[PDB]
RNA sequence: ACAAUGGAUUCUGGUAUGUUCUAGCGCUUG
């Protein structure tokens, strides 16, 4: 199923992926210093 | 002694069943004639 | 050990059964035929027949289960019809004038 | 084929001859462990001066598919 | 004629794609085990059972 | 001892009680590696 | 009319057979115990060989018999009827088993 | 656009039906190339199908269908469920 | 009997099954009669099971409490083969039982209307001939309306693209497909079967009829044309609404101004009493009688086009596997169904006004009235009927009594009809939604005299034409007793109260509307406007519905599915949503569950991550575009005390929060306001 | 003469699934 929901997360991404985060496990990715705060699989 | 089942929606071996096999006795009341006629009595009554 | 055969004959699928202390056995029958046999012989003394409802089916007319009260005055019977009937042993009636159906076993019937 | 009725159910027989396992239920565990032991403006108008056992043709299901279809 | 044909053919097929294939696999079967057979018969000729 | 006696050595778990995959996984060894509630909660106390 | 009960046809099949053993009988005519070990507790019968024989090959033959006879009936009731639309075999011996009931 | 009944359609329409039973009509006009599924029901409902017959009316028929005419002017879906026949054989 | 022979009888019982999910009657030729006792046994035992289990769910789905999206479905599926049957069964009992209507009754309904068409001296609407001066435009502006469903949808079925190209066939040839459709009209009667589809919409089950295309077109034409030449030879009076003139809130406005301009509706000086009365007409479409309905036409339209209508309503009707034919009930799905229910309308408002006053009401034939205007003021005097008006079904009555003339109104109902418990209260309904002391109190004057009113009301309509009940009758009465007319139009709830019986002037927000005397240009009541509470629930109904139907839509489809349905509310209810409370509870709830839904698209549900700037951001900026309804302060104030009376605004509730403050605008600044 | 403030996240997602993958010789005959 074809989704231009990837552009929307992708645009408001330093919003979602804020560090003020109530809870969140912090992992770093895999090659980059981009830190994700919970899962969020589209971003 | 039971009637084999031949029915109108299934047919899992895909059996080649006659046409009748897959496939009232009444009249009318009289309140539909006294209707149609008090209508039309009702209507030459209003030609007139 | 086999102590008796019953007289029942041509009631066909029998859904229920209860015993009263006054030896008195009851069998409802899938066809309504609702039949009491004295218990220590086997006699068919009473053979009813129920009324379904307003309307039903043909097949409603069933007895599914049955049970005396403690008393063993009281048979409250289930049925199909979505009714639950309660069967009085009525009283003022005697041997005479309500016999009951007449004791004739046969040797036709193998049952004994 | 392969999507058939049942000639006859899983017996007991079987299930008896196996040798138990002893997992722990969350539904077996101890509860309820002690038992309980009993002791003149008319005149111009032109007109002037219960149960049955059909769940179908119930008077609750024709105030049923008169309100909820509309 | 084409559709006609088509129509004969589709109306007497009854089986499926569960049963098509279980027909398949089936004349494989016995197809690998005749070879199977045939090709110790061969070693035998040759002496090595 | 647990993740190899079931046979998931690919599951790297480290010693700050992180457990990734070493490798991309075929379907049939994403579903053997799938750990439930109770392995992974008694991962979290001892990660905490 | 109507069919026959199971405890009428074992007698007739019984009879039958009792016929077979005459003419079996009278065929040959025409041409020209009991041990029980104690110990074990086990009951032997001595009989004549040649009648046990006679019995083997008898059930033999009724196999083949009732084998062939109806086998000529698979082969003539499948090149009897071809009006009705079939598509196998199947088809043919179901849409022939709504015939018999009509 | 659209079709006529050819009577190649017919029966393959009537081999379908005698296949599939009346309840699959969209499987029925698969078969059928150029032809939609309520094209091929309706023409079951109204020409195919051997329940209907395609008879003269008799003497007594004919006055019975002008009775009616006039019990229930005009009805004629009514009249031929009254009459037996199809409807457009009535009108 | 072994496991061949019982393989087989299990059979019988699917069969059977199918059969009564289907109501074809299950009928085995050689079937022996115990075992067919036995099936039938069992299922009836599965129909109580499966009918029982499709009426706990319609309960559970009102309620919106947890059922499952395929559940939501199946029981769509098990209403609408229990609505069919039901139907089966209902055009069965006509057929075996004759016409519900009597003959003595189709005589007088007659009569009644060529009476008012020879007072009128209505002329009959002919054929269209084939010189007509409008066929090119009338025809344009059919074809025009059935071309208005393609613009919107994107892919199309085999019937959906069929029925373009006969639309375009017909651009190109117009008086080709004008033959086409003028002979249709003079010799097709039998017509093709029609598909019952039901929408859902939680709260009830809908019907939608599906016609085949080429039979759509020639009754839209007809449609197009019955329509024009009624209105130019002004077949129906001004009662019948909607006008084509006014929309339905302007409906409420004209009317609620029509009550107040009327004279001395509002002195109570001698016991004179007003009383407006509601009903719905019940299943008056569903009870139209085909005999009756062609000899009715037959009067208005030449015979041609009325042998077309009645024999169009007479089709086979299909669902899935199921099919009946419609012997009695008008099909609404037809696109001239609009011209028959009128007209049929128009005959029951004779039954109720009579011959002598609907001519009062509408005016002689040259010079017809305005729909509240009367051409003397003592022709208003006589008569207690005041104003009527039908929306489709529902009917509008005003009456005023004297207070002689209430008296011997009320006696002889309580001559026919007695109460020595006096329990008239009991059964009487009025409006919940408004504060007891300001609904309709139940004064036993006043109560006795409403029923005598409905009674009088109903004994005029036979019930073989429609069914009117008390439990759908709404009646409200205006006396000394009561300084509240209430009453309730299309979807508004109109509590209509008089300067003077105010006992003190209080400024008021826009949801009051101010009513003017036409002669003294001064305001003297006040209508105060609510939401009615069917509304409100018929738009929590949408919001499930986009809900329900997006499984895993895209963000800006649902954001545009939620603005297109809060306006299509706020636009039609602009005056009345700032009274309503349960109203703007549902505007919180709804909207809060559309961001759930991009929150439940992206895997976090969480508050900080979604500041409002992502939600309500524009389109041409990246954001989703919601329109904000929800950022509001709601009124709470003593729910205790509120039933009792109309507390005012006394505290507020918080609408809508985040951690970071943002004053988002509400659209209903951005509405200018009906009044 | 008003101090009133709910949320929060993991798992179940078109290549599944299935088969075969004998090097290292079991005594005699062939």
């Amino acid at each position: 199923s074809q989704i231009p929901n990837r552009r929307f997360t992708l645009w408001w991404s330093p919003t979602i992926n804020r560090a003020n985060v109530y809870v969140g496990f912090l992992v770093q990715l895999d090659l980059t210093g981009i830190f994700l705060h919970g899962k969020i699989p589209t971003l | 002694k039971i009637p084999a089942a031949v029915s109108n929606w299934k047919n899992p071996n895909g059996y080649t069943v006659a046409l009748e096999r897959r496939v009232e006795n009444n009249t009318i009341n009289d309140g539909f004639m006294k209707l149609s006629e008090a209508l039309e009595n009702a209507d030459k009554k209003a030609r007139q | 050990s086999l102590l008796t055969n019953f007289e029942s004959e041509k009631t066909g699928i029998i859904n229920t059964l209860s015993i009263n202390q006054d030896d008195v056995l009851f069998a409802g029958g899938d066809n309504g035929v609702l039949s009491f046999y004295d218990y220590k012989s086997g006699h068919k003394y009473q053979s009813l027949a129920t009324r379904e409802m307003v309307g039903s089916l043909e097949g409603e007319r069933s007895v599914l289960c049955s049970t005396f009260d403690k008393t063993g005055l009281r048979l409250i019977t289930g049925e199909a019809d979505k009714s639950i009937k309660i069967w009085k042993q009525d009283e003022t009636a005697t041997k005479e004038s309500e016999p009951g159906l007449a004791w004739n076993p046969n040797l036709s019937a193998k049952r004994f | 084929t392969s999507h058939r009725p049942q000639l006859e159910a899983r017996s007991g027989a079987k299930a008896a001859a196996y040798t138990p396992t002893g997992i722990e239920h969350a539904r077996l565990l101890p509860g309820h462990t002690t038992l309980k032991y009993r002791k003149s403006w008319r005149k111009g108008t032109a007109f002037g001066r219960g149960y049955i056992n059909d769940m179908t043709k119930s008077e609750y299901h024709q105030e049923f598919l008169h309100k909820h279809v509309r | 004629k084409e559709m006609l044909a088509e129509a004969r053919a589709r109306l007497l097929n009854t089986q499926g794609k569960k049963a098509t294939r279980k027909i398949r696999e089936r004349m494989l079967e016995e197809s690998k085990r005749i070879a199977e057979l045939q090709k110790r018969r061969e070693l035998k000729q040759a002496g090595i059972n | 001892l647990l993740i190899h006696r079931k046979g998931l050595t690919y599951l790297h778990l480290d010693y700050n009680f992180n457990l990734k995959p070493t490798k991309t996984l075929t379907t049939k060894e994403r579903k053997k590696s799938r750990l439930g509630n109770s392995f992974h909660l008694m991962r979290e106390l001892l990660k905490m | 009319r109507g069919g026959i009960s199971y405890d009428q046809l074992a007698k007739l099949s019984y009879e039958k057979t009792l016929r077979n053993l005459a003419t079996q009988t009278q065929n040959s005519s025409k041409q020209d115990k009991v041990q029980k070990d104690t110990k074990t507790g086990k009951i032997t019968i001595a009989d004549d060989d040649k009648l046990v024989n006679k019995l083997a090959v008898s059930l033999q033959s009724e196999s083949k018999k009732r084998y062939e006879a109806r086998k000529r009936q698979m082969q003539n009731a499948k090149t009897l009827y071809g009006v009705e639309s079939f598509i196998n075999d199947k088809n043919k011996q179901f849409n022939e088993k709504l015939s018999r009931e009509s | 656009k659209g079709g006529v009944w050819t009577n190649v359609e017919d029966q393959i329409l009537k081999a379908a039906v005698q296949k599939y039973g009346t309840h699959q009509w969209s499987k029925v006009a698969s078969l059928l190339q150029k032809k939609t599924a309520r094209q091929s029901e309706l023409r079951w409902n109204e020409y195919l199908n051997p329940k209907l017959n395609f008879t003269e009316f008799s003497k007594e028929e004919d006055a019975q269908l002008l009775d009616l005419a006039r019990e229930l002017p005009n009805q004629w879906r009514t009249i031929a469920d009254m009459m037996a026949r199809p409807a457009q054989v009535c009108v | 009997i072994r496991q061949k022979k019982a393989r087989t009888i299990l059979q019988h019982l699917s069969e059977a099954w199918r059969c009564w999910k289907a109501n074809i009657p299950w009928d085995v030729p050689g079937m022996p009669a115990p075992i067919k006792k036995i099936i039938e046994r069992y299922i009836k035992s599965k129909a109580d099971a499966w009918v029982s289990a499709a009426h706990y769910n319609r309960e559970r789905i009102k309620r919106g409490a947890h059922v499952e999206k395929t559940m939501v479905k199946k029981n769509l599926g098990r209403l609408t083969r229990l609505w069919i049957k039901n139907e089966q069964e209902r055009q069965r009992q006509i057929q075996k039982n004759g016409p519900e209507i009597t003959p003595e009754e189709a005589t007088t309904i007659f009569s009644v209307m060529v009476e008012w068409l020879e007072s009128r001296s209505f002329s009959p609407i002919p054929f269209p001939p084939l010189t007509y001066k409008n066929d090119t435009k009338i025809l344009v502006l059919a074809l025009e309306d059935l071309k208005d469903v393609y613009a919107s949808k994107v892919r199309l079925n085999a019937s959906e693209r069929e029925e373009l190209a006969l639309i375009e066939e017909a651009y190109d040839n117009p008086h080709d497909t004008l033959n086409r459709i003028k002979k249709y009209l003079l010799t097709q009667r039998v017509f093709k079967p029609v598909d019952i589809t039901m929408m859902e919409n939680y709260q009830n089950i809908s019907p939608v009829y599906s016609v085949d295309p080429l039979e759509k077109i020639t009754d839209a034409y007809l449609d197009q044309y019955l329509w024009y030449e009624a209105d130019q030879r002004k077949l129906f009076p001004n009662w019948i609404k909607p006008s084509d003139s006014e929309i339905p809130p302007l409906l409420v406005y004209k009317w609620t101004q029509g009550i107040n301009n009327l004279s001395e509706i509002w002195d109570v000086s001698r016991g004179q009493s007003a009383v407006l009365l509601e009903t719905t007409l019940g299943e008056m479409a569903e009870k139209i009688d085909f005999t009756l309905l062609n000899r009715l036409l037959r009067l208005i339209v030449d015979p041609n086009i009325a042998d077309y209508i009645t024999a169009k309503n007479n089709v086979v009707i299909n669902f899935k596997d199921m099919s009946h034919v419609n012997k009695y009930g008008l099909i609404r799905g037809l696109k001239f169904a609009s011209f028959i229910f009128q007209y049929y309308g128009l005959v029951i408002d004779l039954l109720l006004l009579g011959q002598e006053r609907a001519t009062d009401l509408a005016g002689p034939a040259n010079n017809p009235n305005e729909f509240m205007q009367f051409k003397s003021k003592e022709v208003e005097k006589a008569h207690p009927i005041r104003l009527y008006t039908r929306y489709l079904d529902r009917i509008y009555m005003l009456f005023h009594f004297e207070e002689d003339e209430g008296e011997e109104l009320t006696d002889e109902y309580l001559a026919e009809n007695p109460d020595p418990n006096f329990e008239n209260s009991i059964g009487y309904n009025n409006r919940k939604c408004w504060p007891k002391d300001s609904r309709m109190r139940l004064i036993r004057q006043d109560v006795n005299l409403g029923r005598a009113v409905f009674w009088e009301i109903q004994s005029r309509v036979p019930t073989s034409l429609t069914s009117i009940k008390w439990e759908n009758a709404f009646v409200s009465v205006y006396s000394k007793n009561n300084p509240n007319l209430l009453f309730s139009m299309c979807g508004f709830e109109v509590r209509i109260l008089p300067r003077q019986r105010m006992e003190e002037v209080v400024s008021n927000d826009e949801g009051v509307w101010d009513l003017v005397d036409e002669r003294t240009k001064q305001r003297t009541a006040k209508a105060y406007l609510k939401v009615s509470e069917e509304e409100i629930k018929k738009f929590d109904s949408r919001i499930r519905g986009i809900l329900m139907a997006s499984g895993s839509t895209t963000f800006t489809k649902v954001a545009a599915k939620w603005n297109t349905s809060l306006i299509s509310l706020f636009t039609y209810f602009r005056e009345a949503i700032v009274a309503t409370e349960p109203l703007l509870d549902i505007l919180v709830k709804g909207e809060t569950r559309i961001q759930n839904r991009v929150k439940l698209g992206l895997n976090s549900k969480m508050p900080t991550r979604f500041p409002p700037a992502v939600f309500y951001t524009p389109k041409e900026l990246g954001g989703l575009g919601m329109i904000s309804a929800s950022h509001i302060l709601i009124p709470a104030s003593d729910l205790s005390w509120s039933k009792q009376t109309d507390t005012g605004i006394t505290h507020f509730r918080a609408g809508m929060t985040h951690e970071d403050e943002k004053l988002i605008p509400t659209i209903f600044r951005y509405i200018t306001t009906w009044e």
